[PDB]
């Protein structure tokens, strides 16, 4: 099978830079190589095919270049559109496989989070369960670290978090750590915090609530 | 009944025989046994199929490599361009026929 | 007006079968040749089978041949994936596409629908929990509310505010698999420091699996 790997796996630049992805084959594949690109949530969208040929509607920016072992993607000037996740394709022969796919970023100003935290609805403890929440506003890079502390005491496999794709007004981030207790086990303890840990914070920020 | 090759053809040795014409083809794949598609046109226009094409239901009988095979079609008179493939690997050559 | 809309997806137990369709309409579609494609979630687009315009010829990959079955009606300009024998591995979002030229085996996918998802798994159909995420810190950060959709399967659950009119500031993450075999969401939204009191928050949710779409009023504590 065909196997196409993709290089580098992310990439992060700002508006206005030039970015090149690079798509190398198991084996030689001549011309035959195309480049989709899936913005999160959509469906792929084909740019460019038999390594240089734009597809009708893609702007010039785009350009491709490569043959038999070693194919690019360029964009001339990054635009706050095309952030997305770019995949190769070789239809040199069947089965037609892809690479793992280079997720473009957008570089932004160091942005600080607004840290928030939700103490468990009482709706929930009638149910039996208990689910604190705490949640990062707006912040870049995406790099972050939330840590939950029960009365001052480190939690660990109690927790979920997830971040949302890249805001695409202020090219910004946002995470929400889902920290998850028993009803009885809930009620024992006092204070509940989350500390963040940021490259846009100064020192750590952590905000908390006292009661259970 | 069987697939059609998904490979890329060749052209090697170029050609008549007081009528029908031969071509021999070399396939760059590994999918065999597939139907090689074979056929004569006018190009750049739906490549509506002209001509005969008098060898029987062409295959590549094994799944190895750079296979080579024998074509034999019934071009028509004039210019013409042997298509052998379906697909983007589609090669095209160019006919006449005793004018 | 290349249009391509798949139908038929799901959940299905380890084993079982379903069958997918896809509506083409905006192209002579006894022309070209269509193909499937599958993307697990948070992972890369697998190929997984292509069908010719006349029929004739039909690939699929190892993974999946011997399995499914891809089939054409150009009479009414739809086209099948019959999967007989899923397993949990087969759990994606499955796509149809369209060859970027006529009369060929699907070397290129020019059009792609949104498609379908398919989940294979052994648990059973579970309605969301849906509780507010009540907004407090006393001028306070800028304020901020929610909704914590809890314990719901399969994966597919939509979430709107105040029935699609707040839209700015909302933040609908993804769902985290819990060790419990459910997912669990979070969505957040960032409103005015005053207007607290005055325009009132709800949070919309939909799974329509479950057929538990709910309307949870976000009140201050």
């Amino acid at each position: 099978d065909i196997q196409m790997t993709q290089s580098p796996s992310t990439l992060s630049a700002s508006v206005g830079d030039r970015v090149t992805i690079t798509c190398r084959a198991s084996q030689s594949i001549s011309s035959w190589l195309a480049w989709y690109q899936q913005k999160p949530g959509k469906a792929p969208k084909l740019l460019i095919y038999k390594a240089s040929s734009l597809e009708s509607g893609v702007p010039s920016r785009f350009s491709g270049s490569g043959s038999g072992t070693e194919f690019t993607l360029t964009i001339s000037s990054l635009q706050p559109d095309d952030f997305a996740t770019y995949y190769c394709q070789q239809y040199n022969s069947y089965p037609w496989t892809f690479g793992q796919g280079t997720k473009v970023e957008i570089k932004r100003t160091v942005a600080a989070p607004s840290v928030f935290i939700f103490p468990p609805s009482d709706e929930q403890l009638k149910s039996g369960t208990a689910s604190v929440v705490c949640l990062l506003n707006n912040f870049y890079p995406r790099e972050a670290k939330v840590q939950w502390k029960v009365d001052n005491a480190l939690q660990s496999g109690n927790s979920q978090e997830s971040v949302t794709e890249q805001d695409s007004k202020d090219s910004t981030y946002s995470l929400s750590s889902t920290l998850t207790l028993s009803k009885a086990d809930y009620e024992k303890h006092k204070v509940y915090a989350c500390e963040v840990t940021h490259q846009g914070l100064s020192s750590p920020v952590t905000k908390s609530f006292n009661r259970g | 009944s069987y697939s059609l090759c998904t490979a890329a053809f060749t052209f090697t040795k170029i050609p008549t025989l007081h009528g029908t014409v031969t071509v021999e083809v070399q396939y760059a794949g590994t999918d065999g046994p597939c139907k090689v598609p074979a056929q004569m046109a006018v190009d750049m226009q739906t490549l509506t199929p002209v001509g005969r094409l008098i060898t029987a239901n062409p295959v590549i009988t094994e799944s190895t490599e750079n296979s080579k095979m024998m074509l034999e079609l019934d071009p028509p008179f004039g210019d013409s361009y042997i298509v052998i493939g379906v697909g983007e690997k589609k090669i095209t050559h160019h006919w006449h026929r005793s004018g | 007006e290349v249009q391509l809309l798949e139908s038929g997806g799901g959940l299905v137990q380890p084993g079982g079968s379903l069958r997918l369709s896809c509506a083409a309409s905006g192209f002579t579609f006894s022309s070209y040749a269509m193909s499937w494609v599958r993307q697990a979630p948070g992972k890369g687009l697998e190929w997984v089978s292509a069908i010719s315009g006349s029929g004739g010829s039909t690939y699929y990959a190892d993974s999946v041949k011997g399995r499914f079955t891809i089939s054409r009606d150009n009479s009414k300009n739809t086209l099948y994936l019959q999967m007989n024998s899923l397993r949990a591995e087969d759990t994606a979002v499955y796509y149809c596409a369209k060859d970027r030229g006529p009369r060929g085996v699907g070397e290129l996918f020019d059009y792609w629908g949104q498609g379908t998802l398919v989940t294979v798994s052994s648990a059973s159909t579970k309605g969301p929990s849906v509780f507010p995420l009540a907004p407090s810190s006393k001028s306070g950060g800028t304020a901020a509310l929610g909704c914590l959709v809890k314990d719901y399967f399969p994966e597919p659950v939509t979430v709107s505010w105040n029935s699609g009119a707040l839209t700015s500031g909302v933040h609908t993450f993804p769902a985290v698999l819990q060790s419990s075999g459910l997912y669990s969401l979070s969505s957040v939204v960032t409103v005015p420091s005053s207007s607290l009191g005055t325009q009132t928050y709800i949070c919309n949710v939909n799974h329509k699996p479950s057929n538990t779409k709910v309307d949870k009023r976000v009140e201050p504590k």
